[PDB]
DNA sequence: TCATATTATTACGCCAGACAGGG
DNA sequence: CCCTGTCTGGCGTCCTCTCACCTATGA
RNA sequence: UUGAUUUGGUGAGAGG
């Protein structure tokens, strides 16, 4: 559940960059494709991607770590397809 | 009342207002300065864009709703495009600039 | 997509090139059927086909060919809103000249032809002819001819000779204007003369004619050849219900012009005479300028009945343009409104909303949700389904709301905590159920008022509403440090009953192994709610770093202080509800949990304290009744003591001892007098009226009387309103503005008779009238000032200077007002403050002074701190984050992004509905003397008076903080002197202000120097004494023959030779003023402080006038240069001084308008920022004089006065920052080595970049000097147009714009509010840091 | 029905800004 | 020629709800 | 491809 999100403000010390952040990661959930980092209790994906934040798991660095790694990824996936 | 998507007026974009006639709120001035007045530039990029005016913008966010996609495509509100044609129907030049 | 928008004038060709077809005849439509007018205004193939891809008439009705134009239809074939985007012309067939462009004041063709206005509209109106190049002729260029005039030359100059009229004689002009010839020419007209008024006059047409040469506008464009027509689409033909067509005013407008148009064409094909096409085509220019600003010229034309009709500039201007009206404020959808109600169970972040308003609001998310399912297949289906509301949408529902926040909103929001997100809990009925503590911040009681409620549609907004807007996260108001979720009413009562004492009730002094066991004999019913007790707490205190240390003791205690202890969080100590707990009690109590254990506990802790005092103010049953109001037993016996005095004063008037002013006087008085004596009865009879014994003989406690605790705890009330129920209700004042000597001794619990209640009801009028008008100047005050500010953002993290105010604490002469601790609270120390002793870093340079270095300040007792202010920011284009300070609602430093200009703005002017609309010195304590500003000197008693008339006398306590503050005047008896220990309420200071002392610094003999009786002074002997006195003249009585002779006192010794001042080699003679009286006559030997003549003599629009920047009727001058002073020309309009200075150049002077009493002599030496004579002083001159930091203190004091005097807590920083906002202009003095002009204005941070990209060079910069605009000057006076066209008068701004061909990079808040898109403030922020980046 | 085209009331209160007048 | 009355323009609060009323002419 | 007119503008009154 969800009622402050001071936490991940604390986490993520800019209180503007918590939004940009975590609607990163809830377009990357909703569209999206991919599956939380934590336990969901019906909570919405705002409130999923929150979560994620507090505990210290998401932030601007480990999602461009991730899309780096996909992109890798696909990169790979082409090239062992292809030749 | 309350007001998902209607009616609209003929020379603007925007939503009529009243309850007889089926509208919505008007988001006035002082609300756009209390929305500035916190971080809230998405809010109000979506309150005066997406929800209020731009007709290409407003058709694909309710698309995108009813797909489960919430986000928006803002392009440009029509009302200013009205602003465009009125000042340039004086005798002024008014454009937009470079990429 | 796009970057700043460019407005320049449009040329003929650019017209022809936005066009798609000359409309030539004014037939609107048909009017019979549906079909348009071909070809008309509303035409086919000049514009395109009213259906979608339909030849309107006869062709093309599927999707094959789109464009085909058959020649029976003469009509292009496109969509429906094509027609919007495309607009016509009209061909004029004779020249009009712009209405924008020839009255806008001043007129663009009026300082650029150089010919006045009324000469201009003359000729425009073919009513006076204009030469143009006559050849070898006896007449100029610009010079008019009457017809007079030309029937003569005619005659005359048969041959060579060019004498035209209207516009085409204007357009020529224009066009044969070589700008560049009149750059050098008019650059060397203002280098070659000296005129003050031709300087301003001719850099004014300089200005406005090298802007031309430096864009691509063109002289002859301002002259409307190709008249371009508005989209019908924008001009909408729309019938009401019925079977007419309620058409538009700008179709009555086109439809004129083509109507004359057409008929000129017509007579200048059939050559009519020269009277007639005059007359022809001066119809055709009025009627062109009636369409693009109609009723600039005289009386506006009207159509329907006497009401003129709206033209194009009055579809942008004024509060119902297009600016204010649709792109600033726009109508929305997803959004609803309804009334609001209580429901005390929420909690505080989440509203109720109503079951019909959610399945309105969330109609698509709905549909995605049922469509997800399966339970329908088409959008048809689900809107059928939740048009019936069958059984299992309500499930939906209720997993659409689950969390997803709405934004409540009450409909006058005047600062940011009137938009709160909440999430939905919904409600059988039709009434929004709005959290309590909530409405404390929204203004927001239950009397009938309405809110609208808006769904944030998108992710980023959802993720907004919750982590920005959120009601949790708003628990401080951003205007201050006090907490906005402060419990209101119900709940401080319900507190102040439980928390309480009597001293006997059921329980008395028995002992309580916990709290739990408290509330459980409250329950049972075997103690009561008050009942004192000792009980054994366990406090939590968390004196290690951050280890919560437990320590259980016994507090002697009541019951209700242990039940109210089981609700605190563990960190707080007992002592924070050991007392009575009122409002502010409760207040603080709520800032020491936050400031101690953070956020999540505040919150959970003031649900909990709205819980508990909405339960025990149920079970406290506490009522209001007619015995509650106990009338005082002496208040009938004071109205008699009253009555027998007033008998006295009138016996007194009908003999005639006293006079009637006195009378007025001295019967308000004991008004006054017998007013307060009765408030002081019945505050005695309702605060200690309990008296109950406890096991033996009586004891008096304060009283359980129901208004009494409804006035003690804060909840409601006051005690002039308890006063006004209980004791006499004062004297009210009639409208005349003079109180009425008869009072309302009648109170509400006896009656008040009619003429009692008819003073009442002139008493309540005009304050019912102040309110319903102060309101909107108010409003009007709030839309300046965040239009002021609107474009300033944090945008770095530290600005790297030195240079910040310096905050005192501020004493106005009673005991210090506003302590250092409310002033330096929260913001960025400027240099290091030395400890107080010697010498010791004590803080750091750039340490926030949070709550723990303030309270270390006050143990130190810190004098004052030179602090960083946003009035001294380094930054170009914004403030730096350490520059402003905290953040004001967190905790934190302000972070990069946040608009604090906005925020301040609305922190200024919401208060601005609260605040009105319409002999010596006594010490009070006792401490240690202190003197600045001071030159004295002891006299023959020993009093140490003082040469000086601008010293301040400080009071400096055994710590070293300055506590008290004077002004003692030149010449004044101080009965103390410098360094020296006083005693409390000692008489310190003496003067008489009604006789100016003209006392000596040395002594000797007096001589009259200049001092004839009979033309310079008079023989006006005593008449009542007989010691008779030489009576100086002043410069206007006496006449012509002595004016020129200057009476005047210099001290010699016992021979006659000058006594020198000790320190030159100057006598000291002392030139007598006028209306003097001489008190010392010829041959007294005199003395140091002994007089040598006799010399007798505000609420929110003065927030308005210090924004603003008004002057004053009657300022106080001052001194431009130091030095020596004298005087000047007797009389002719005023009376001169000139200053010359003793090391610098002499030639300033200043004729000073001779009515004022001046305070400087002739022997007087003066300074910058000192002052020659008094009354209020304009802040130009402390800004060209003293300093931006004397004019940014001036400005923030002379309005915390009025915020403090009516009693609202505002932080500094929003002055400062539209001070900021305010001196943002300066002026050029030296021009360098830069490519400014000498008198050009030009803004700071431009100017300031330009000389520090050429200062790191060799190059050494350039020399400016700041400018304060008033904040609607400033606002309109900005570098970016549609900033300054959103606001006030646009006609006057894209006039401007337009012909200096002005380009808006838009970089602000409200350009990003017009065009549509994210703000550069706040999560826009980083998008808007990435667009920069990555040009 | 389908072109023809504009006249016999006053009663705000500052507050800047520009303009002819005169010592 | 620098003060100066005098005249002309340009402001004057946001949000909402109910109702009625809408150019004359004319061979 | 499955449907339609107030906003426009005035005046008067009301709510917070
Ligand atoms: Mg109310
Ligand atoms: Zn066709
Ligand atoms: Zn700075």
């Amino acid at each position: 559940a969800r009622v402050t999100v001071q936490d991940a403000v604390e986490k993520i010390g800019n209180r503007f960059d918590l939004v940009l952040v975590a609607a990163r990661r809830a377009r990357q959930m909703q569209v999206g494709g991919k599956d939380p980092l934590v336990p969901e209790e019906n909570d919405k994906t705002t409130v999923i991607a929150l979560r994620e934040i507090e505990e210290g798991l998401i932030n601007n660095q480990i999602l461009d770590v991730r899309e780096r790694q996909e992109q890798q990824e696909q990169e790979a996936a082409e090239l062992q397809a292809v030749t | 009342h309350a007001r998902s998507t209607g009616s609209y007026s003929l020379v603007t974009q925007q939503p009529l207002g009243g309850k007889a006639q089926f509208g919505g709120q008007r988001f006035g001035e002082m609300e756009v300065w209390a929305l500035e007045a916190y971080g809230a530039a998405y809010t109000l990029q979506e309150m005066l864009t997406v929800k209020s005016d731009d007709v290409n913008g407003r058709t694909k966010m309710y698309k995108n709703i009813v797909d489960g996609n919430h986000q928006m495509e803002p392009g440009m509100p029509e009302s200013f495009n009205v602003l465009l044609k009125e000042i340039r129907s004086l005798g002024i030049n008014i454009e937009l600039e470079d990429e | 997509e796009f970057d700043a928008i460019k407005i320049a004038l449009a040329s003929p060709d650019m017209i022809r090139s936005w066009s798609f077809g000359e409309v030539k005849k004014p037939e609107t439509i048909n009017y019979r059927t549906f079909k348009p007018e071909r070809d008309g205004l509303f035409c086919a193939r000049i514009f395109g086909p009213v259906k979608d891809y339909e030849c309107l008439c006869g062709k093309y009705k599927r999707l094959k060919h789109r464009g085909v134009i058959c020649e029976k239809c003469g009509v292009e074939v496109t969509q429906t809103k094509v027609r919007r985007e495309r607009m016509g012309h009209i061909e004029l067939a004779s020249p009009t000249a712009h209405i924008w462009f020839l009255k806008s004041l001043p007129s663009r063709i009026g300082l650029l032809l150089d010919m006045p206005l009324r000469d201009i509209e003359r000729v425009l109106y073919f009513e006076s002819y204009v030469v143009i190049e006559g050849g070898m002729t006896n007449l100029e260029r610009q010079q008019i001819l009457t017809e007079e005039q030309y029937l003569d030359a005619l005659e005359e100059f048969g041959d060579e000779f060019d004498a035209k009229m209207g516009a085409e004689a204007i357009q020529a002009l224009l066009k044969s204007m070589d700008l560049e010839q009149e750059c050098e020419q008019l650059r060397e007209e203002l280098n070659e003369t000296n005129s003050e008024t031709k300087r301003k006059k001719l850099t004014k047409r300089i200005k406005l004619l090298e802007a031309f040469v430096q864009s691509g506008n063109k002289p002859e464009w301002m002259i409307l050849t190709v008249l371009p027509v508005l989209p019908p689409d924008l001009r909408p033909l729309v019938p009401l219900d019925g079977g007419r067509f309620a058409t538009s005013d700008l179709n009555d407008l086109y439809r004129r012009v083509i109507n004359r148009n057409n008929r000129l064409k017509r007579l200048l094909d059939l050559a009519a005479p020269d009277i007639i096409v005059r007359n022809e085509k001066r119809m055709l220019q009025e009627a062109v300028d009636a369409l693009l600003d109609n009723g600039r010229r005289g009386r506006a034309i009207t159509g329907s009945n006497k009401r003129p009709l709206k033209s194009l500039a009055d579809m942008i201007k004024g509060k119902q343009g297009r600016f204010r009206q649709n792109l600033l404020g726009k109508r929305v959808d997803y959004s609803g409104r309804s009334v609001i109600t209580v429901g005390p169970y929420l909690r505080l972040h989440q509203c109720g909303l109503p079951k019909k308003m959610a399945l309105e609001l969330f109609k698509p998310f709905i549909y995605g949700k049922l469509e997800l399912r399966g339970l329908a297949t088409t959008i048809k289906a689900a809107k059928k389904m939740v048009e019936r509301e069958e059984a299992v949408v309500w499930d939906i529902l209720d997993e659409v709301i689950r969390e997803h926040p709405v934004l409540l909103n009450r409909a006058p929001t005047l600062h940011r905590l009137g938009i709160q997100a909440f999430e939905p809990v919904l409600i059988e009925g039709k009434a929004i159920q709005l959290h309590p503590l909530v409405c404390a911040a929204y203004n927001a009681d239950f009397d009938g008022d309405q809110m609208a409620v808006h769904v944030p549609l998108t992710l980023e907004a959802q993720l907004e509403a919750r982590a920005l807007m959120m009601s949790t996260n708003n628990i401080l108001s951003p205007a201050n440090g006090e907490p906005i979720i402060v419990p209101s009413q119900d709940v401080v009562l319900g507190l102040y009953y439980m928390t309480r004492d009597c001293v006997n009730a059921k329980g008395e002094g028995m002992v309580l192994t916990g709290p739990k066991e408290a509330e459980r004999l409250y329950r049972s019913g075997l103690a009561s709610l008050h009942a004192r007790v000792k009980v054994r707490i366990t406090e939590y205190e968390k004196d290690a770093n951050g280890e919560l240390v437990a320590k259980t003791s016994l507090k002697d205690t009541t019951v209700g202080r242990a039940i109210l202890w089981m609700i605190v969080p563990k960190g707080l100590p007992y002592s924070i509800v050991n007392q009575a707990l009122g409002k502010k009690a409760i207040s603080k109590m709520l800032n020491t949990c936050y400031r101690i254990l953070g956020l999540k506990p505040t919150v959970i802790f003031a649900d909990q304290i709205m819980y508990t005092g909405f339960a025990y103010a149920a079970r406290s049953g506490a009522s209001v009744g007619i015995d509650d109001m106990v009338i005082p037993e002496k208040k009938h016996e004071i109205i008699s003591e009253a009555e027998a005095e007033v008998a006295e004063i009138q016996e007194q008037f009908q003999s005639g001892l006293v006079t009637a002013g006195e009378r007025y006087n001295k019967v308000i008085d004991i008004w006054a007098a017998a007013n307060d004596r009765v408030s002081k009865a019945m505050m005695d009879n309702l605060q200690t009226e309990t008296v109950i014994n406890r096991d033996g003989q009586e004891e008096k406690q304060v009283s359980f009387n129901s208004i009494y605790m409804m006035a003690d705890s804060g909840a409601r009330g006051s005690a002039a309103q308890i006063r006004q129920l209980a004791g006499m209700r004062g004297l009210m004042a009639k409208p005349d503005g003079s109180i009425i000597e008869t009072p309302i001794t009648a109170n509400f619990r006896e009656g008040l008779n009619v003429l009692q209640y008819f003073i009442s009801t002139h008493g309540a009028r005009k304050g019912l009238a102040d309110t319903a008008l102060k309101t909107a100047n108010s409003g009007y005050l709030t839309r300046r000032l965040v239009d002021v500010a609107q474009d300033l953002v944090v945008t770095e993290d530290d600005c790297g200077t030195h240079e910040g105010i310096m905050m005192t604490p501020v004493i106005e002469g009673g005991d210090v007002k506003e302590p250092l601790r409310d002033r330096v609270l929260g913001r960025v120390t400027a240099e290091d403050v030395l400890k107080p002793g010697t010498a010791d870093i004590l803080v750091p340079r750039n340490t926030l002074l949070h709550e723990q270095w303030c309270d270390l300040l006050e143990e130190n007792s810190v004098d004052a701190v030179k602090v960083r202010s946003v009035v001294s920011c380094d930054t170009d284009f914004g403030v730096c984050a350490h520059c402003y300070g905290r953040d004001l609602a967190r905790g934190h430093i302000i972070n990069k992004g946040e608009a604090i200009g906005v925020i301040a703005a609305q922190s200024i002017g919401e208060p601005g509905t609260q605040l009105t609309m319409r002999s010596s010195i006594q010490v009070k304590n006792k401490g240690s003397i202190k003197l600045s500003n001071v030159k004295s000197v002891v006299n023959s008693s020993g009093k140490l008076v003082i040469t000086s008339r601008n010293t301040e006398l400080k009071l400096i306590d055994e710590f070293g903080r300055t506590k008290e503050s004077y002004k003692v005047p030149y010449g004044a008896v101080l009965a103390k002197g410098d360094g020296e220990q006083v005693a409390g309420g000692e008489t310190v200071a003496n003067w008489d202000p009604h006789t100016m002392p003209v006392i000596t610094e040395v002594s000797g003999f007096v001589r009259f120097t200049d001092m004839i009786d009979g033309q310079t002074i008079t023989r006006q002997t005593d008449e009542l004494t007989g010691l008779s006195s030489l009576v100086v003249l002043d410069s206007a009585e006496r006449t012509a023959g002595g004016k020129d002779l200057r009476p005047a006192l210099k001290i010699v010794d016992a021979q006659g030779n000058d006594v020198l001042i000790p320190g030159t080699d100057m006598p000291a003679q002392y030139f007598l003023p006028g209306k003097a009286i001489v008190q010392l006559e010829d041959g007294v030997q005199i003395s140091s402080g002994d007089t040598l003549a006799r010399i007798p003599q505000g609420g929110l629009p003065r927030v308005a006038d210090l924004f603003e920047a008004r002057r004053p009727k009657e300022p106080a001058i001052l001194a431009e240069i130091s030095g020596i002073v004298s005087f000047g020309k007797e009389t002719k309009g005023k009376r001169r001084l000139v200053i010359t200075p003793v090391d610098g150049s002499d030639p300033y002077e200043e004729m000073i308008p001779k009515w004022r009493q001046l305070n400087v002599f002739e022997g007087e030496r003066v300074e910058r920022g000192d002052v020659i004579s008094d009354g209020p002083e304009a802040p130009h001159d402390i800004l060209r004089l003293r300093g931006v930091h004397a004019v940014t203190r001036y400005i923030v004091n002379e309005v915390q006065d009025v915020y403090r005097l009516q009693g609202v807590k505002i932080n500094d920083k929003h002055i400062e920052v539209i001070v900021r906002q305010m001196l943002r202009k300066a002026t050029i003095v030296n021009a360098g080595s830069s490519d400014f002009l000498e008198g050009e204005q030009v803004e700071y941070s431009r100017v300031k970049i330009a000389n520090r990209e050429l200062e790191a060079n060799g190059k050494v910069g350039a020399t400016y000097s700041r400018d304060l605009l008033g904040i609607t000057k400033a606002s309109l006076a900005t570098e970016s147009f549609i900033s300054a066209a959103s606001f006030q008068e646009t006609t006057r701004v894209l006039t401007e714009a337009a012909v200096a061909g002005k380009r808006d990079e838009l970089r602000g808040l409200k350009e990003n509010v017009i065009v549509g898109r994210l703000i550069p403030a706040g999560t826009g922020y980083a998008y808007h840091q990435d667009r920069m980046r990555r040009r």
